[PDB]
């Protein structure tokens, strides 16, 4: 980790995967029975259970991405929706976590709706559709590499970037549409405009070639989500994001202007 | 799996079993772990779920190549490209006539290109020894056994459970740190460089504490000019002995000015501090390598 001669390397790799491990942006129109919001519904619900069993944020956003991805090339009823979020938290889990909840966890928070053996090949098709391939970037990835150009570092900030950054996983409605690395320059930068009141780093503009202009289209967007949150369907971010954990920075009120 | 032919068991794991075999349709040597499957509490394990993942987008002349992985029912089985035999091996069969010089620059030299490319690619090895580097008749060594590798675009905390042996282990995680780094595997290294120049463990603890003891005896006992934070560490106490660091002149007699100080480097206590396999390679100590052949005695 912490030895400089290998983070813009390690970028450059993120970027490069982060266009490969991209799901249909249009598959949902390309879905029979499941939509955005059975969606939405079941990321939320992820969210609760990261929550109630203590695992990290970037178990959650893996678990999205396996899911996307699942979904842009498999027909699920919407009564499977929930078996495929499980499996993909489980593999999530196993891959992040410094050791995993057991099946029967997983099982459990279902309310048994599904089998444990459900939940086994379950996993072994995601692992078959996903080929293997778990080791995907993910908006907190990217937040971690921008979060090193800080001058200087503030706690604050970085909890309303996550903040911002894991509402997006909620939305395929709009989200679907950016690159991980977007829309956490637009998290990183609307997060720290509103706690310290400064803008996208130039440091940030040469790293990643991104300049505000080209987050405008994003910011605009992840803008009217934080505004919009508090009357969101969802709400287990916001509620998640209101402990002192995050320095209740969900509780922190947006701009109403990003005075673009 | 009908088309391997399988020729004998190499090697036994916790999850699983080695055997050497052939592909029977184009005749290629490989390598099958195999895996038994908890087709009902444990589905793939974690273990394989993270060497397979990761492995797979590491290809590099010094890592040892996944070729496939046939998963069905209740069995995995991974194929790896074949190699000879270990460094462990190797380095016992060398005792007495020990390593030429020239053989372990070279063999110094690749594992830290392969090394450089896991590190660039967000991968920590993290179970760096003698037994998981394989080499061949040719001359090549390469990184080995990710079945405790772990991708680090975000931070990878240490647990009680996934550490390397102790011989091989860094002072932060003896010291009880909390996060793992790419240092961690430079240290191993290090460790390993040291055993191939003298054919003795550099740091052969007993436990914990002896590990940290022997380390301390060696390198002198750490303080705050030396690596800012120590005595802070979670199982830092006042009480360890100060000890002085020796001359790299008695540790590692064989080595010359150049190689010590490449040792020096990797063993640095202050883990921000301890040089990187990408700057390693930059080091006046290969401006001459060359890529002998060992004789290996199979
Ligand atoms: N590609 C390979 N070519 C030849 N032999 C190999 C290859 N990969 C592994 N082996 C052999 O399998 C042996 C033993 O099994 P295993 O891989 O489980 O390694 P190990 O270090 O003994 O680790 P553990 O038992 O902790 O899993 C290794 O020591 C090695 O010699």
């Amino acid at each position: 980790n912490e030895v400089p001669d290998y983070h813009e390397d390690i970028h450059t790799y993120l970027r490069e995967m982060e266009v490969k491990c991209k799901p249909k942006v249009g598959y949902m129109k390309k879905q029979p029975d499941i939509t955005n919001s059975m969606r939405a519904i079941l990321v939320d619900w992820l969210v609760e259970v990261g929550e109630e069993y203590k695992l990290q944020n970037e178990t959650l956003h893996l678990a999205v991405n396996y899911i996307d991805r699942f979904l842009s090339s498999m027909s699920v009823l919407r009564g499977k929706l929930q078996l495929v979020g499980t499996a993909a938290m489980l593999l999530a889990s196993k891959f992040e976590e410094i050791y995993p909840p057991e099946v029967a966890e997983f099982v459990y928070i279902t309310d048994d709706t599904y089998t444990k053996k459900q939940v086994l090949r379950m996993e072994h098709l995601v692992l078959k559709v996903l080929t293997f391939d778990l080791a995907a970037p993910t908006v907190n990835q990217f937040l971690t590499q921008y979060f090193l150009h800080q001058q200087p570092a503030n706690c604050k900030v970085e909890s309303l970037a996550m903040f911002l950054g894991e509402l997006s996983l909620i939305d395929a409605d709009p989200y679907l549409k950016y690159l991980p690395s977007v829309i956490a320059g637009a998290a990183f930068h609307l997060a720290l405009y509103t706690v310290t009141g400064q803008s996208w780093p130039e440091s940030l503009i040469r790293k990643t070639g991104y300049t505000l202009e080209s987050l405008k289209p994003c910011l605009m967007d992840l803008h009217q989500t934080y505004l919009k949150a508090p009357q969101h369907a969802q709400q287990s971010i916001r509620e998640k994001y209101k402990n002192s954990k995050y320095h209740g920075v969900s509780l922190l009120n947006p701009p109403e202007t990003l005075n673009l | 799996m009908e088309n391997f032919q399988k020729v004998e068991k190499i090697g036994e794991g916790t999850y699983g079993v080695v055997y050497k075999a052939r592909n029977k349709l184009t005749g290629e040597v490989v390598a099958l772990k195999k895996i038994r499957l908890d087709t009902e509490t444990e589905g793939v394990p974690s273990t394989a779920i993270r060497e397979i993942s990761l492995l797979k987008e590491l290809n590099h002349p010094n890592i040892v190549k996944l070729l496939d992985v046939i998963h069905t029912e209740n069995k995995l089985y991974l194929v790896f490209e074949f190699l000879h035999q270990d460094l462990k091996k190797f380095m016992d069969a060398s005792a007495l006539t020990g390593i030429p010089l020239p053989l372990i620059k070279s063999y110094l030299f690749q594992l830290l290109q392969g090394l450089a490319f896991c590190h660039s690619h967000r991968v920590l090895h993290r179970d760096l020894k003698p037994q998981n580097l394989l080499i061949n008749t040719e001359g090549a060594i390469k990184l080995a056994d990710f079945g405790l590798a772990r991708a680090f675009g975000v931070p990878v905390r240490t647990y009680t459970h996934e550490v390397v042996t102790l011989w091989y282990r860094a002072p932060e995680i003896l010291l009880g740190c909390k996060y793992y780094s790419t240092a961690v595997d430079i240290w191993s290294l290090g460790c390993i460089f040291a055993e191939m120049v003298t054919r003795r463990a550099l740091f052969p603890g007993d436990s914990e504490i002896d590990q940290l003891f022997r380390i301390f005896r060696t390198l002198g006992t750490p303080d705050e000019v030396v690596w800012p934070g120590v005595t802070s560490m979670p199982d830092y106490k006042p009480s360890f002995p100060k000890w002085a660091r020796q001359d790299f002149s008695k540790v590692v007699p064989p080595l010359d000015e150049d190689g010590r100080s490449l040792l020096s480097q990797m063993l640095h206590y202050d883990p921000n501090k301890r040089i990187s396999a990408k700057a390693a390679l930059a080091h006046p100590f290969f401006q001459d390598v060359t890529k002998p052949v060992p004789h290996l005695r199979l």
